[PDB]
RNA sequence: ACGGGUGACGGGGAAUCAGGGUUCGAUUCCGGAGAGGGAGCCUGAGAAACGGCUACCACAUCCAAGGAAGGCAGCAGGCGC
RNA sequence: AGCGUAUAUUAAAGUUGCUGCAGUUAAAAAGCUCGUAGUUGGAUCUUGGGAGCGGCCGUCCCCUGCUCGGCGCCGGCCCGAAGCGUUUACUUUGAAAAAAUUAGAGUGUUCAAAGCAGGCCGCCUGGAUACCGCAGCUAGGAAUAAUGGAAUAGGACCGCGG
RNA sequence: CCGCCGGGCAGCUUCCGGGAAACCAAAGUCUUUGGGUUCCGGGGGGAGUAUGGUUGCAAAGCUGAAACUUAAAGGAAUUGA
RNA sequence: AAGACGGUCGAACUUGACUAUCUAGAGGAAGUAAAAGUCGUAACAAGGUUUCCGUAGGUGAACCUGCGGAAGGAUCAUUA
């Protein structure tokens, strides 16, 4: 505090109010933009179809490639890079199955060395990723 | 400009402490200074004191001992309620044993301790410990 | 001097026209010991609305504001000052409210800056539910 | 609301009633009458709950619809019927009569009374009126309009009324030191004398009430009833006698009897 | 530290303590109230009676030596100017750097030190309005101010 | 102030907490508003009521093709999302 | 008998700072003065007295006047009541404040979350209490901070012409 | 020439004290946190850019974001090359 | 009783006007991320013309030059 006058309440209130918009994390929330630009549209997971397979390629001192999918969100028609996390995971994915897909963890930030892809596929056809690789469920056929 | 006159007389007995001085001389004497200072005294954290009596503002020359931590203002004088003595002693004095919060009540100027006694709120005006 | 309007002004309540061979006046102390003042029983002006000489009934708040602006007729408007307490900062912000109250002709002369106080009555028009009952002149204003 | 509102959940009941939760959604919204739906007790609460005759809502229409109970010294059929402070509750079959005063606490005591006592009742007089030919007018607390009244009779005095005739026998005058129960507010039920009466033009007129143990508390005028001229109470009293002794006490009094039982 | 300037200075009088009239000065209230009368009514405000006072005739403090201020003096007397002694030396100051800055019109500094000075009238005016040594009409305008000497 | 925005029905309350605080409160209690969108009314103490009526706008059922009948943000349940 | 993940949000965050942050060089002081709202403004007006009791010490009470009754006393003294007494913030008290939730007293739902029940050989018992900002109401206190009174004397009081 | 007083531009010196230090009698009297008040900062970019407004003849000035990208950018001081 | 004149409340329709949002976009123009391309060498050592600032002109390109600043300089200093 600055100003310590018996009175200077609204200084004090209309100051902080002003200066709050400064912070990096309180105008991404309050202000429209972010939500607007979202592709989720402030949502845990959303389903889409998958419509190619592609090979990112990693970021620097890593060298391989990621087992990256495109997918198309059924709500919005937003088109999206989602990681099919495990150990050849992308042999259970063919094209025009509908994905759940989640965020990756770091709340629209790209994770780890694969450039440019905040979301993970978690679901293939109403079966869990971690079932048909622990092989526990088989594929819908 | 001098617009809190309590707060320049206790800076300056602090000033005076810290620099390890027998005595000071505060300036512009007034009721809310003499009535401080004898709730300080009646403790004993200051010697004796004599108010010099010009046509003007007085001054007064207080007989420092080593035995005085901080004693500081606070500004703005603040409605403080009996309920509210214990939340604003907790964090405004060193322990729970010693130091004193110098409140401006009904009845007059007297420490937390007295007007716990005396069942009265008042204005904070300061604190020594 | 009165009767400036079409309609013919009377206080309704007193007769004028009983047979013989001064005008008489209604008022009221209106309670709350307020001092019915000299003008109302000494005045000739007609109001429905002066709390004194007319049909109003002073009941529930009593407030006080300064007289603000007087540009309307027979109505002024009062400025009322508080002081709002915000909780966080434990401190105060200065806030006001003013509204527009009817002055009877009875107040002869109230100038800009006076105190006054205000009771409570029904509404009288869109914004006006407060009389004007008595005025302190400002500080001085004797000269 | 497009119009008068009928039912009455049971968190939403008044609180003196003492309702338990897991029961049901509802509680007996009482039917119009004399005392206020907040301030009485319907004849169903009475009836199940306090004296426990009753087992369900039915088993009380049943009794109800035999004609036994008595309000007033009259037969009520309505099982939701407001009965509220000061009501004389005779029921004939059993041989019991009970006056609905205030517990020492903010609820309604269950106070046995004599057949000679159940004979009459304590009004609070409400306003005072001239009728159509300068005919005095009385209207009590209980909704009972008395015309040719004593002509000293004034709008905060209590009248003893007779349950057969309904006029008025003898009156207690609103002076400083005559016993007041105080039946509205925090100090619900205690009965202390009268102490003073502080005016304000306006606003609603604080009434000091004196306790027999030195204790001192006001109330508003309207949440007092005068029940007896000096320390003489025209009624009889629940046991504690309206002192609301403090919590430190209750608890001293109540592990005093206990470990007396052992 | 000066109302119009980044100057701090510690220059003024400095009154004793002892508020008793000295035993040499015979000048006794009603003949230095005959002088203040006197002086005044030559043509002489209250700062060059009181100076005159103290080098010639020798009075340390007029208030000491009568009861009363030099103006409190001449005010209960009615020989008190209606516009205040200081008031006055402000508008003729400033009517005297615009007469200045008329003619010599790429005086930027004259400019810049008018202003000061009017900012000083305003704020010296208004306090006058609210003691009641003014009416609440009274206007500085630099349009007719020289009607005001 | 006026205007604009709200993923705004308000409150009792909820989560988190050293002391301050920040965020939530569609949701069983109180108060309000609405019965697909607006508007108009009959009856009655109380309704601008929709498990009342009369129009128009959107949708939509049954037609011997002239006509008849609609209103789930009641309890279940169906599609869509 | 649960644990992992995604997202909104709280603490961590003294990284929004009223309590409580920083502004020479890490992000940051308008180029410079003037200036109305806003915010904040020096000192100064009651100190000092009567008497009680425990071990020079400690606390208890005593500090403005002008119409109807009895503790009575002899038109009086006393005590009381209905009125009066620069405003305002502040502080303490009282009233008025729906339950439910929260805090919280009682009680072996077998314990516990809950629940408002229960207990003793017909009787005996509970169903408490606190908390509820701010604004409004009411009664004490008068330190602190605003505000008013006589200065063209149209001043207070006291009496006489009226 | 020798001293004293008050305002000003600076200097030297010290374990006043502070500071991440370089250093500063102020950048001190700060977890022992409150003398008064104005402006203003919130990881690096994108960018003082786009857009709207306003001022200017023009150049341009004042006010001023977002999507998106990124794990550092940076400050003082040390030891090497 | 049907029916009619007028008033009234007034949905809604007709033609224009503005404006809140969605959206195709020839083409233009930037910023960004991209394991080794090209042309240089503007900056960090006085970086080979000390560097940076505001403004104006110029140029494949980093940049260059004019006028006035700043040391965050490569001088805390240069003697009668």
């Amino acid at each position: 505090g600055k100003c310590r006058g018996l009175r200077t309440a609204r200084k004090l209130r209309s100051h902080r109010r002003d200066q709050k918009w400064h912070d990096k994390q309180y105008k991404k929330a309050h202000l429209g933009t972010a939500l607007k630009a979202n592709p989720f549209g402030g949502a845990s997971h959303a389903k889409g179809i998958v419509l190619e397979k592609v090979g990112v390629e990693a970021k620097q001192p890593n060298s391989a490639i990621r087992k990256c999918v495109r997918v198309q969100l059924i709500k919005n028609g937003k088109k999206i890079t989602a990681f099919v996390p495990n150990d050849g995971c992308l042999n259970f994915i063919e094209e025009n199955d509908e994905v759940l897909v989640a965020g990756f963890g770091r709340k629209g930030h790209a994770v780890g060395d694969i450039p440019g892809v905040r979301f993970k596929v978690v679901k293939v056809a109403n079966v869990s990723l971690l079932a048909l690789y622990k092989g526990k469920k088989e594929r819908p056929r | 400009v001098r617009m809190n006159v309590l707060a320049d007389a206790l800076k300056s007995i602090n000033n005076a402490e810290k620099r390890g001085k027998r005595q000071v001389l505060i300036r512009p004497c007034s009721k809310v200074i003499v009535r401080f200072l004898t709730v300080m005294m009646k403790h004993g954290y200051i010697g004796e004191f004599e108010i010099i009596d010009d046509h003007r503002a007085g001054k007064i020359v207080v007989n420092l001992t080593g035995r005085l931590n901080k004693c500081g203002v606070i500004s703005p004088r603040f409605d403080v309620q009996l309920k509210d003595l214990e939340k604003w002693q907790n964090n405004l004095l060193p322990s729970r044993q010693f130091g004193f919060i110098v409140l401006t009540t009904s009845a007059g100027i007297m420490d937390h301790e007295e007007a716990r006694r005396k069942h009265t709120g008042g204005k904070i005006l300061g604190f020594f410990f | 001097d009165i009767q400036t309007e079409r309609a013919y002004q009377k206080q309704p309540t007193i007769f004028q026209n009983k047979k013989r061979v001064k005008l008489p006046r209604y008022y009221k102390n209106i309670g709350l010991g307020f001092k019915t003042p000299k003008e109302a029983i000494e005045g000739t002006y007609i109001d429905k609305k002066c709390p004194f000489t007319g049909n109003v009934s002073i009941r529930g708040r009593i407030l006080s504001g300064v007289v603000t602006k007087m540009k309307m007729q027979r109505t002024i408007v009062i400025r009322r000052d508080y002081l709002h307490y915000i909780r966080k900062y434990n401190r105060f912000e200065k806030r006001h409210k003013n509204m527009s109250v009817h002055l009877s002709p009875c107040f002869r002369d109230v100038q800009i800056g006076d105190i006054v106080t205000v009771g409570e009555c029904r509404p009288l028009s869109k914004t006006v539910r407060f009389n004007v009952l008595k005025v302190t002149k400002a500080a001085g204003t004797k000269k | 609301a497009r119009g008068p509102k009928k039912h009455l959940k049971r968190v939403a009941a008044p609180k003196h009633w003492m309702l338990d939760k897991l029961t049901g959604v509802f509680a007996p919204r009482p039917s119009t009458g004399p005392h206020k739906l907040r301030e009485c007790l319907p004849l169903i609460i009475f009836l199940r709950n306090k004296l426990k005759y009753a087992l369900t809502g039915d088993e009380v229409k049943k009794i109800c619809m035999q004609r036994f109970i008595k309000i007033d010294g009259k037969v009520r059929a309505d099982i939701t019927y407001p009965a509220g402070f000061m009501d004389v509750i005779s029921i004939d079959k059993t041989g019991e009569n009970f006056r609905l005063i205030y517990d020492t606490k903010g609820r309604f005591a269950v106070h046995r009374i004599t057949p000679e006592e159940a004979k009459y009742k304590l009004c609070k007089v409400r306003k005072i009126f001239v009728g159509t030919k300068g005919i005095p007018h009385l209207v009590t607390h209980d909704a009972r309009t008395i015309r040719y009244p004593d002509p000293l009779i004034k709008v905060n005095d209590t009248i003893q009324i007779d349950l057969e005739t309904g006029k008025i026998t003898d009156f207690i005058k609103f002076d400083t030191g005559n016993l007041c129960m105080v039946t509205g507010g925090a100090n619900l039920g205690r009965i202390g004398v009268i102490t003073n009466r502080e005016r304000h033009p306006g606003s609603f007129d604080v009434v000091h009430v004196k306790d027999a143990n030195g204790n001192s508390f006001a109330t508003r005028l309207s949440n007092i009833f005068v029940i007896g001229k000096g320390n003489k109470p025209w009624i009889s009293l629940p046991r504690g006698k309206g002192i609301r002794l403090t919590i430190a006490e209750e608890r001293d009094k109540r592990l005093a009897a206990k470990q007396s039982s052992g | 530290g000066r109302m119009h300037a980044p100057g701090k200075g510690l220059s003024q009088s400095a009154l004793p303590y002892r508020r008793s009239v000295p035993t040499w000065l015979k000048l006794t209230s009603d003949d230095v109230k005959e002088q203040i009368y006197k002086l005044a009514k030559k043509g002489l405000t209250p700062s060059q009676i009181g100076v005159i006072l103290r080098d010639s005739h020798g009075v340390a403090q007029v208030r000491f030596v009568t009861g009363n201020k030099i103006l409190r003096i001449l005010k209960s007397k009615g020989l008190a100017p209606d516009l205040p002694e200081d008031l006055y030396h402000l508008i003729k100051k400033a009517v005297a750097v615009r007469k200045h800055l008329e003619r010599n019109r790429k005086d930027k500094d004259a400019k810049f030190r008018l202003i000061l000075i009017e900012s000083r009238i305003h704020r010296l005016a208004r306090y006058y309005k609210t003691k009641r040594v003014l009416p609440p009409n009274w206007k500085y305008e630099s349009s007719t101010a020289s009607a005001l000497v």
